[PDB]
């Protein structure tokens, strides 16, 4: 009944939901990595890391991890963000403590061969310039890298082609070294699993680890905290159809108090689709606005990104590079969000609101893999996990009121970056957002 | 709800 | 069944009522109707999806714009969408709101107005997105597998509605379709995580004063019948590499059949496709994907329902290749019993399992997925199968189990309702000339029957 939480003697911290009639579960291990733990040539690390450690380790030949997985039923995954590394595992209850087992033993004890360190080098490249092909992708990354100048958050997660094929086996054992640190990881299990025995394999096969010298609660501030440079960034690119522009502002941090309520103005904004619509029954006043005499552009995407010491809230348009005149559709978006910050917003669209981000926050942890998912997150980026019950009180209790509020407060007077890929020609800067913003 | 850019 | 927690009962009017599992986070919730395309005969065709997606719309007691304001308000998370053998409305919601989403299912069951406006719309919509699908052969080549299998009877009429019968489709055919297939007596009401009395006294209070209409009873049983068909091949887009597609079968089992399991196993084995745990060390992996790159995509299918079913081996590749292509698929079934130098190994049959095992229980773990799982099997043979059941049949298979299936299905030895043929369906895309004589070949390696 609920999340039960214990600490290994090296500050590992074993975090589960048991989830009753169920046979299978998820187990992961998360840490407190990423890329933001990279220096300007380390950048790209982490990732080329969690490739290899598919490769083989000083127990299990890479093809000995597939055939034994495989053979049991279960799978075997892993991700790379700016904040953390993952490592997780779905299979039968019989066969979790197996899971906790190739878990650490990879995520640890992995070969590095530097015949593999070398064949990776290309599949790393292919894979970087595939990202380049999503330019939302593309666009985002530009955005941390002007908006976060020359911090951490800054670097993308790939990192750059240079450093790609630069990595040394001894950056890849460094960052192990320097970053795998008992107190830095959430080991994470939903499913049919017993607690317990789970914090007991937890010492078995992680006990090994590492403790840091100088160890801080996973929640406690890593050191200086980001901070948000206003900048833009243009990128001309005349053979792009269409036009991809993301305009942000500082907005809030996981534990941050006002984090739903962030969430809760992104739902009043909301999406558009010059061909589905809003998929909502009623379309704001933007959405009207953004679809009347031709289109003023093809698609706008609310966005609010968040990391333990900093978050960014902001929109992110597509227009057609040969129809669309970008300031037109920008005004909209500021003209909304000046709506908002002046109060003039129904109960109606509130509440809507809400209850999309209800929906959002909890329907969607369904299975043992999302459960495990929002576990260990919330812990390995914030020392806690707030229940599905507590996540429902934290947004049914937010008001017009705090949402008119957190407007002004974040839209009022404060610095916004931008980047635009594409038709640059028509995109409004900086210093001009700010005017139409704040006037 | 904006999801957390991941790399594979 | 037994510690699904799974209780089923029924309404004066027929209705099946089933409830199963315990109080979690959220409830799931579902009216399920046995009907789809599969009973639309020739009169009917392409009602039950143009019904499906006029879901929700306004009804007797309640307004368009309120319909979908309140579903917006109760997070939003439903739906309706119908297949072959099935029309189901499903959702999940916040516990406290079971009542209320039911009561809006009911209202669009029972009361949908269906006005000459929200049909034009519909219509008007699904000619774009018929001239969508005709596009994706993911979609395409499945649809040709079943009409030439059952020669566009039953399971073999057409899923996508024909571009030009769309306009003909009245308010009167839909009506008429309502009639036929909209009654408590052919729908289950399923939940899960809320009590089982409970969902009586909702179940009751909006859909218990639901009366028949005790329309002819018309359900055909599907009769397969084999064959072949040949689309023109797809145009060349850009970069992309051109393909040509190929989809061979033979009759499979209905899905209740006892040797359901080891058919299941044997598709798993098989494997295909085009982190670890991804199946790889499949058959079609190693003895296809692996070895040809002319071929960029094989895998094994298996269609299951009520009355029968078609189990087979699709396989894309470069049109090159299109002539090696039958050849390719007939070995690899082949392999699977008549080879006495690849019978299926211990360690394939049992790699087979634990992936059959897993996949289902670890899809399950669904609120969403359990509720639509129980729905279709109180609807179908008014039981709901415990966990522990399947599980167990799976771990008693035995190789030599694998090995009598595969052999009685590539034999056009299956016995079904329908009395099957023993032929094979063979559809392709690309140029027909490019694939050879399919018979022959498929003669050549004694897959299927030529007598009776
Ligand atoms: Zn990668």
């Amino acid at each position: 009944p609920g999340t039960r939480t214990s600490k290994l003697p090296n500050g590992l911290t074993i975090a589960t939901e048991y989830i009753p009639n169920t046979s299978s579960a998820t187990v992961g291990i998360f840490v407190d990595a990423g890329s933001r733990a990279e220096n300007v040539k380390n950048n790209g690390t982490a990732h080329f890391l969690q490739h290899l450690a598919f490769k083989g380790t000083q127990n299990r030949p890479q093809q000995g991890i597939e055939l034994e997985i495989e053979n049991i039923g279960s799978h075997l995954n892993a991700y790379t963000s700016r904040e953390n590394t993952v490592y997780y595992a779905k299979s039968l209850q019989e066969d979790i403590p197996k899971a906790v087992d190739i878990l650490s033993d990879i995520l640890t004890k992995s070969v590095l061969d530097n015949s593999a360190i070398e064949r990776e080098r290309d599949v790393i490249i292919r894979e970087s310039e595939e990202v380049d092909k999503m330019y939302d992708e593309v666009v985002f990354d530009h955005l941390h890298e002007i908006t976060y100048k020359d911090q951490p958050l800054g670097r993308t997660i790939l990192g750059p082609i240079k450093n790609i094929k630069s990595i040394t086996r001894t950056d890849l054992k460094d960052y192990i070294t320097k970053n795998y640190k008992g107190d830095r990881m959430v080991l994470a299990g939903a499913g049919a699993v017993d607690h317990e025995k789970l914090v007991q394999y937890a010492q078995k096969y992680f006990g090994h680890v590492p403790k840091s010298e100088s160890p801080v609660p996973l929640g406690s501030p890593r050191g200086p905290l980001p901070v948000f440079c206003r900048g833009e960034r243009f990128i001309k690119e005349n053979t792009l159809p269409t036009t991809h522009i993301a305009i942000a502002l500082e907005g809030v941090s996981w534990s941050a108090p006002d984090y739903f309520v962030a969430l809760a103005t992104q739902a009043i904004v909301g999406n558009w689709d010059r061909a589905i619509g809003t998929g909502t029954n009623s379309p704001s006043p933007l959405a009207v606005a953004a679809s009347q005499n031709g289109s003023l552009a093809n698609s706008y995407m609310s966005f609010s990104t968040s990391y333990a010491d900093s978050g960014l809230w902001g929109m992110y348009i597509v227009t057609d590079s040969n129809e669309h005149n970008v300031r037109l559709i920008v005004n909209e978006i500021l003209k909304e969000w000046k709506r908002i910050k002046s109060g003039k917003i129904s109960d109606a669209e509130v509440n809507r609101a809400k209850a999309q981000l209800k929906a959002a926050l909890l329907l969607s942890l369904d299975g043992s893999t999302a459960i495990v998912e929002d576990i260990g997150r919330q812990v390995v980026t914030t020392g806690k996990r707030l229940s599905p019950e507590e996540v429902f009180e934290q947004v049914d209790k937010i008001t017009k009121d705090d949402i008119i509020m957190w407007a002004n407060y974040r839209l009022q007077n404060k610095p916004v970056s931008m980047v635009a890929l594409g038709n640059t020609s028509t995109v409004p800067n900086v210093s001009y957002i700010e005017e139409k913003l704040n006037q | 709800l904006s999801r957390v850019a991941k790399r594979a | 069944a037994r510690t699904d927690n799974f209780k089923l009962s029924s309404l004066a009017n027929g209705l099946k009522v089933a409830t199963s599992n315990t109080p979690g986070h959220f409830s799931a919730l579902g009216l399920y109707i046995d009907a789809g395309s599969r009973f639309e005969g020739r009169n009917l065709k392409g009602c039950t999806h143009i019904l499906d997606r006029l879901a929700f719309k306004s009804t007797e007691h309640v307004e368009g714009r309120a319909m979908a304001e309140t579903l917006e308000l109760l997070g939003g998370n439903y739906q309706c969408t119908s297949s072959r053998e099935n029309l189901m409305y499903q959702a999940s919601v916040f516990n406290q709101d079971v009542g209320k989403m039911l009561q809006l299912m009911s209202e669009t069951v029972r009361f949908p107005k269906i006005t000459e406006q929200e049909l034009q719309e519909q219509k008007l919509s699904a000619e774009y997105e018929i001239d969508e699908v005709w596009m994706k052969p993911e979609l395409v080549l499945p649809e040709l597998l079943h009409t030439a299998a059952y020669s566009g009877e039953t399971l073999g009429s057409p899923l996508i509605c024909p571009r030009g019968l769309i306009p003909s489709i009245s308010k009167y055919y839909l009506l008429d379709y309502r009639n036929k297939f909209y009654t408590p007596e052919n729908t289950v009401a399923a939940f899960v995580g809320v009590p089982h009395e409970k969902a009586l006294e909702l179940t009751g209070k909006y859909l218990g004063d639901w009366q028949s209409t005790h329309p002819p009873i018309t359900k055909k049983v599907a009769q397969y019948t084999g064959g072949e068909s040949c689309i023109p091949p797809a145009p060349v887009f850009g970069n992309l590499p051109e393909l040509f597609h190929i989809q061979i079968g033979f009759e499979g089992l209905p899905i209740d059949h006892p040797d359901i399991y080891a058919l299941a196993t044997l598709q798993t084995l098989l494997g295909g496709g085009g982190g670890p745990g991804k199946g790889m060390y499949s058959r079609l992996y190693t003895h296809v994907l692996n070895q040809y790159y002319f071929v960029e995509n094989c895998v094994a299918f298996n269609h299951s329902y009520s009355d029968s079913g078609i189990f087979g081996i699709s396989l894309s590749c470069i049109p090159q290749a299109a002539p090696q292509a039958v050849e390719v698929i007939a070995q690899q079934m082949y392999n699977t019993f008549a080879n006495k130098d690849l019978r299926l190994t211990e360690d394939e049959v049992s790699r087979a399992k634990n992936q059959l095992k897993s996949s289902l229980l670890m899809n399950l773990e669904s609120k969403l997925v359990e509720l639509e799982d129980m729905g279709r099997q109180v609807l179908m043979h008014g039981r709901k199968i415990p966990v522990n059941e399947m599980i167990s049949k799976i771990e008693d298979l035995k190789p030599d189990d694998i090995s009598r299936v595969a052999e009685m299905i590539f034999t056009g030895n299956v016995n079904n309702a329908g009395n099957g043929k023993g032929r094979a369906t063979v559809v392709m895309q690309g140029d027909r000339g490019s694939f050879g004589d399919v018979e022959n070949v498929l003669k050549a390696y004694g897959l299927g029957n030529s007598s009776s």
